[PDB]
């Protein structure tokens, strides 16, 4: 089981995005939480979101991008990371991955696991 | 989430010892987890819930702590992997999204 | 670990209700309401459930209210007390029809008049006399029996729609596995709030302008080794089925007492012609070879007949069918006369009786007298199924049947289920002190979900049918006050999330945090649990909210 | 009903007067609305008494939902849109009554009623006690 990930290029400063990453050998079931994050030079991976495969919730840091970030289901097997407007794309690169969480039952959860990933990409734009 | 990390890098004799710390603001119960990036590659997880050894990673990752305050030893170090070791976590609520992962500390040892 | 008291759970249980009767919004119409039934259809991702098209209630509790609806029509209807007298009936010279002598009853109740009508032999029972060639005496077919009431001008014969509807915490479960044979699990599931419309369409034999199959041919029973059991048959296309009574009647008006008439039928118009119906052939065929070889996946190693009609007795060998507001007795034994061996114009013409007596529902006594229906009395529809009764000599030999009418409204209800929602709920945790769209997920991921969702539930704060409607908005009180009673003395106001000073009982689950909270669902909890209900609320209500408080507050003095 | 002011968190004798002067009497003349806590005519009278309770439970619902128990004044986080009014604290105060207020901003019923239950007394609830695990 591994994770691909494509749909990079470059594009306008300001353009759309729409990454997928793939479930290669695999589908995505209960607690599994596909997630995407951004790797800046010289940096580790800042947050971006995920979604809950079997449910339709997907969770993104809206304080880095409100309006800029969405993050879709597609089929049972891939993500798309969708972008509307691109800057900081042309700086960290994305990667995808698999992970999963521990629920408190108190209407959360925490990380535990990122097992696997994609190679990743960067966006960038001019 | 508010975190700080120290040092920025690290150094070790070979078949010594590494520590890279991490100093969150935030007070966590035991759920963070420390990762090992070699350069091209997404980050390998090494510890679960500060100190649980992850499947595929060899003894010489341990590590342990509570509250901020928490750190990654690395034992009979070798620095084959020329990895950026780092310190991940992160909490999900309807209300808050509360995410974020370290600068991570570079070695090399000799 | 804690026992944590959660608000919003998104379980249920089957259970029987009484469900709204909706109406077209731009529409038998008043007992209903002409609403919108909204069908925000939500698809469970990854959740199966059970369905049993033989158990529904909705099919039961739909006989009763289509008879009921059908009842009240002919209610302020005239009883035809005054035409159970001798008839004299002689052959009509314009050889089914009969011309009939009465003395009927005048406004005045001292005089009679004699009048005459025109009578389908059908409806016309002979008493001790013979045909003559000119005359013989007779009795109205159930005279015997009862006072036959004559439809009123204007009640109609139109099968309107009719959409059933949930109360506020209930849920119709909709079954989409396409090839789904009416019992077992439906890897398939979605909720709606009301089900689509169904026209109450009554026939025998072939069961007309119903739903198709999105698939391929689908034949369903209770049980198909089972010789007493009808077998419903859906078809996935439809077969064009004209049927008409070319014959020209006009309509008389004889008054038979004080302020009430009888429409009588007379005056042909200049000829004679039977009822009948057109078919098409290609696609009659068709279709049987096809049912033949679904049959034979079924019965295998078998020869298949669809070879005989039910024997002789009208009432149940031919086809019941109603063209606005007449009835057809039509003889389909020219379509089901074939065979099928797996391994081996254009039209059909149904000559059809016309009866105006009919003992509708097959009830006895309960008869009702359909007047003649002037012009042109032409319908087309479509043939959308059929019921088939399978009868030693390694053949399957079949004829089409009926009678029972639930079968006409099985074949359209067997998608739907209904079920209550049980919002409370209870699971460990480690603290101490759309609505259903978090189902098929893990409870974890659901607690999350419902931090919101569960509010959704919040949405849900004529004679007999004054009456439907006053027990479901009483129950509908009745269920609301008493949760809010159990949060309140469990001390769960902010009731989505309540933790207690209850301990886990290991006995009543010995799997861990995560085990319980990563790998079922609320329902398997439920399940699992499901027996310390009783247990926990003691627990809960009897001593950690009565001993939470007395010991702190009392104390205060 | 709803009006703002500067706050962060007999019974219609109190009309054709300002809603500031009403809103001093009602401290006093709301709790006049506790008072209202054959055949056909059999059923006449069932329909009223389920309509009764059943309009009766659905305003205590919402006021329980808003964190409103102490009903006759009850402070919420929701902050006042501009949009919905530009009256000044006086001007609204002072010189209209509440059907003119009702009017006035009857087409926000639900934005507010939304603001109220989805989010202010969800977050207040979640982010102050889920805390104290
Ligand atoms: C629709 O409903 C079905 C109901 O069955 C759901 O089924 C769940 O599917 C998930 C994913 O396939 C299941 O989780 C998997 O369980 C496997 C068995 O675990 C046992 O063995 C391991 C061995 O160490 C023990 O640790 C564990 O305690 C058990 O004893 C695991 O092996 C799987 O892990 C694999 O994938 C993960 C991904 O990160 C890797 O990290 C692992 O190394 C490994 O490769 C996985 O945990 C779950 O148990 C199923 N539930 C049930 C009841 O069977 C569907 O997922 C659901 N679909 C949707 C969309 O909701
Ligand atoms: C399967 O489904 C089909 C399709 O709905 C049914 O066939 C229809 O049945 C209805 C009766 O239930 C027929 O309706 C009758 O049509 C007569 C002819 O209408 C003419 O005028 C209209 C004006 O717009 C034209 O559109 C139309 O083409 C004709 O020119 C009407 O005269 C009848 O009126 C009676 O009822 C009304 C109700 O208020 C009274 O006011 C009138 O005075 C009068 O009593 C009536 O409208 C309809 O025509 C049928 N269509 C076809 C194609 O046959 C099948 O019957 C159904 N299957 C079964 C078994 O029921
Ligand atoms: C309704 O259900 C029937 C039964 O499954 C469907 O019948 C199928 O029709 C297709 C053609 O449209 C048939 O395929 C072809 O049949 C010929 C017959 O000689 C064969 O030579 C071809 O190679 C090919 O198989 C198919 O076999 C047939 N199925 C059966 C069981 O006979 C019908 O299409 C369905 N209608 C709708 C609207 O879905
Ligand atoms: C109290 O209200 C009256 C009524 O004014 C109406 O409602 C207001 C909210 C605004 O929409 C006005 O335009 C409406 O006419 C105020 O009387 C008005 O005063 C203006 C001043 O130029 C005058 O042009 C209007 O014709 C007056 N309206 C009427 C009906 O006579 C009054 O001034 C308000 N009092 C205070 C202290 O604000
Ligand atoms: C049914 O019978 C009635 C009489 O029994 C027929 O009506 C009579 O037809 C004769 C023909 O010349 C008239 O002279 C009479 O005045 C008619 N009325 C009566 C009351 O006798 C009637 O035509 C027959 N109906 C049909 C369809 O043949
Ligand atoms: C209507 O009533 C008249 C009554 O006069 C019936 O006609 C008589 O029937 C008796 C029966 O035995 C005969 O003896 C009379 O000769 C008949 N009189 C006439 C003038 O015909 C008449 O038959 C009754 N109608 C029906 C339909 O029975
Ligand atoms: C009403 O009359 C009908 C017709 O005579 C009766 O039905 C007949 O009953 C006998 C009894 O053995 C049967 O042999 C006939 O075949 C029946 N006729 C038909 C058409 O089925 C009916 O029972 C009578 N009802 C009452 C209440 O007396
Ligand atoms: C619901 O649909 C599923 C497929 O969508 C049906 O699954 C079949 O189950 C039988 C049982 O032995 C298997 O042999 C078939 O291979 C299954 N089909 C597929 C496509 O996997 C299921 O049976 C349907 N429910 C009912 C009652 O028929
Ligand atoms: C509808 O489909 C179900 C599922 O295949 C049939 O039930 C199965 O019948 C076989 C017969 O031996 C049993 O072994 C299975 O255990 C049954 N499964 C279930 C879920 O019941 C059912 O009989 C079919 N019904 C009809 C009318 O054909
Ligand atoms: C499970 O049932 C759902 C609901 O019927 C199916 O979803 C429909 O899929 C078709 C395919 O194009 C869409 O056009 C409909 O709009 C969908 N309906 C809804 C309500 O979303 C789903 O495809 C079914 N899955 C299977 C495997 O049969
Ligand atoms: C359909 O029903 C028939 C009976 O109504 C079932 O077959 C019989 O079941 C009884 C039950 O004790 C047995 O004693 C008989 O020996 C059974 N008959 C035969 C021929 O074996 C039949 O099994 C039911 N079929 C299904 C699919 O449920
Ligand atoms: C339906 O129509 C068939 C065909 O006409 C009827 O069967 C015929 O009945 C007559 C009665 O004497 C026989 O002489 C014919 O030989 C029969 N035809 C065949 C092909 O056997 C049948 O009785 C009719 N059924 C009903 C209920 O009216
Ligand atoms: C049922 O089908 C049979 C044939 O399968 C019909 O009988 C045949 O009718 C044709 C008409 O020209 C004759 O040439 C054949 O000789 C007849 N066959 C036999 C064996 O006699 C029969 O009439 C059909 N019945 C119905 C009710 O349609
Ligand atoms: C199934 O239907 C076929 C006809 O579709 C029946 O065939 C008849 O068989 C008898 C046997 O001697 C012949 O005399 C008839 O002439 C055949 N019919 C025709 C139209 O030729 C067959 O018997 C039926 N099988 C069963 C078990 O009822
Ligand atoms: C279906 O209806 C049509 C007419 O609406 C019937 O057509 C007639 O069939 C007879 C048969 O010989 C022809 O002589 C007539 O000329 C046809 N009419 C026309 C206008 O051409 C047809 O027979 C009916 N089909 C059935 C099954 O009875
Ligand atoms: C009917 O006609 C026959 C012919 O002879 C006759 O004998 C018989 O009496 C007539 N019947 C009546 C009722 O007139
Ligand atoms: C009969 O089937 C045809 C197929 O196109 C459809 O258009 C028509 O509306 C159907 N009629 C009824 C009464 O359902
Ligand atoms: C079809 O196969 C069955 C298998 O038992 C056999 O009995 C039957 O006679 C066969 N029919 C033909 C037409 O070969
Ligand atoms: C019946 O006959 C009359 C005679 O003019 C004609 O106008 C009418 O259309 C006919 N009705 C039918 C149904 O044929
Ligand atoms: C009845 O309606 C059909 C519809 O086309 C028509 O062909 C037929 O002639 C009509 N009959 C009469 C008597 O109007
Ligand atoms: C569990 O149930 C047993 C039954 O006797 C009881 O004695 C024990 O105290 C219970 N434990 C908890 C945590 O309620
Ligand atoms: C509840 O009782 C039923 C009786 O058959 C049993 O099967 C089920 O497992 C019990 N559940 C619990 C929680 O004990
Ligand atoms: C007022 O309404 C606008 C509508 O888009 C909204 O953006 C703004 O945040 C609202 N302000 C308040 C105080 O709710
Ligand atoms: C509410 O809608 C009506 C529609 O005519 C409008 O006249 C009225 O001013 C609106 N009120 C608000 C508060 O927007």
């Amino acid at each position: 089981q591994s994770l691909e990930e494509s749909g990079g290029d470059l594009v306008k400063p300001g353009a759309s995005l729409t990454l997928t990453c793939t479930a290669s050998g695999f589908s995505f079931g209960w607690n599994d939480y596909m997630s995407w994050v951004r790797q800046a030079p010289g940096k580790g991976l800042e947050w971006i979101g995920c979604i809950y495969a079997g449910s339709t919730r997907s969770t993104y840091y809206a304080n880095w991008a409100k309006g800029r970030l969405t993050i879709s289901k597609t089929s049972s097997t891939a993500v798309t990371l969708q972008m509307t407007s691109l800057t900081a794309a042309d700086t960290a690169t994305y990667f995808c991955a698999r992970g999963a969480v521990t629920y408190d039952g108190l209407g959360g959860a925490y990380l535990k696991h990122f097992n696997l990933w994609g190679p990743g990409t960067l966006v960038t734009v001019s | 989430i508010k975190m700080t990390q120290t040092p920025s890098s690290v150094s070790a004799a070979v078949g010594g010892t590494v520590t890279v710390n991490c100093r969150a603001s935030e007070d966590i119960e035991s759920y963070l987890a420390w990762y090992q990036q070699k350069p091209g590659q997404p980050p390998k997880l090494l510890i679960y819930d500060t100190s649980k050894l992850a499947s595929g990673v060899p003894s010489r990752f341990k590590g342990s702590g509570s509250g901020t305050q928490f750190a990654l030893t690395i034992s009979g170090v070798q620095c084959d992997d020329a990895a950026t070791y780092y310190c991940l976590y992160g909490y999900i609520s309807s209300d808050r999204i509360d995410f974020g992962f370290g600068g991570g500390t570079e070695l090399v040892v000799k | 670990l804690w026992v944590t008291v959660y608000y919003g759970v998104p379980v249920w249980k089957d259970a029987e209700t009484t469900l709204f009767c909706a109406s077209d919004a731009k529409a038998a119409t008043h007992a209903c309401v002409p609403t919108d039934p909204n069908p925000q259809e939500m698809v469970l991702e990854n959740v199966t459930e059970n369905f049993n098209m033989w158990k529904n209630d909705m099919v039961e509790q739909m006989h009763t209210d289509v008879i009921s609806l059908w009842d009240q029509s002919l209610k302020p209807c005239v009883k035809l007390t005054p035409l159970c007298v001798t008839l004299e009936c002689r052959q009509v010279n314009t050889e089914e029809i009969k011309n009939c002598s009465f003395n009927a009853t005048t406004e005045l109740r001292d005089k009679k008049q004699k009048v005459y009508a025109l009578f389908y032999r059908l409806d016309i029972v002979p008493l001790e006399e013979e045909r003559k060639g000119n005359s013989s005496k007779y009795r109205l077919i159930n005279c015997n029996t009862s006072a036959c009431t004559q439809a009123c001008p204007k009640v109609t014969f139109d099968p309107i729609p009719i959409h059933y509807c949930a109360p506020a915490g209930y849920a119709i479960l909709k079954c989409n596995n396409k090839t789904f044979n009416g019992t077992g699990p439906c890897n398939n599931v979605s909720t709606v709030q009301c089900t689509h419309g169904i026209k109450p369409v009554v026939s025998t034999q072939l069961l007309l302008n119903g739903s198709l199959a999105e698939g391929e041919i689908i034949i369903r029973s209770e049980n198909l080794t089972n010789n007493v059991k009808t077998i419903i048959v859906h078809l996935n296309e439809s077969v064009e089925i004209v049927c008409t009574r070319p014959n020209n009647y006009t309509r008389k008006s004889i008054r038979i007492g004080p302020g009430q008439t009888f429409y009588a039928t007379g005056d042909i118009i200049g000829n004679i012609r039977q009822a009948y119906c057109n078919i098409s052939k290609d696609d009659w065929i068709r279709t049987l070879q096809r049912v033949g070889k679904k049959l034979a996946e079924h019965f295998p190693r078998r020869i298949i007949n669809f070879t005989s009609p039910a024997g002789g007795d009208l009432e149940i060998t031919t086809h019941s069918f109603n063209c606005r507001g007449e009835f057809f007795y039509c003889n389909t034994s020219s379509l089901f006369n074939s065979t099928y061996n797996p391994n081996d114009s254009l039209d059909i013409t149904i000559p059809c009786r016309i009866k105006q007596i009919i003992n509708m529902w097959q009830r006895v006594g309960q008869c009702m007298y359909a007047p003649p229906i002037e012009g042109n009395i032409t319908c087309k529809s479509n043939i959308t199924g059929l019921l088939l009764v399978r009868d030693s000599n390694e053949t399957e030999i079949f004829r089409p049947g009926g009678g029972d009418m639930r079968n006409n409204w099985r074949s359209e209800l067997y998608k739907y289920k209904v079920v209550e929602i049980k919002p409370l709920g209870i699971a460990p945790t480690r603290c101490k002190r759309g609505f259903l769209g978090a189902a098929g997920s893990t409870m974890g991921a659901a607690s999350i979900t419902l931090t919101v969702q569960a509010r959704q539930l919040l949405s849900g704060i004529l004679g007999v049918w004054g009456i439907k409607q006053l027990q479901t908005r009483v129950l509908a009180i009745e269920r609301y006050l008493k949760d809010q009673q159990l949060l309140g003395i469990w001390g769960c106001s902010g009731k989505l999330i309540c933790t207690t000073a209850v301990p886990w009982n290991s006995s009543w689950s010995n799997k861990s945090h995560d085990e319980i909270w990563g790998n079922m669902t609320w329902m398997q909890w439920d399940r699992e649990i499901g027996n310390y209900t009783n247990t926990i609320y003691r627990l809960l209500e009897d001593s950690q909210n009565q001993q939470e408080q007395n010991e702190k507050d009392l104390l205060a003095c």
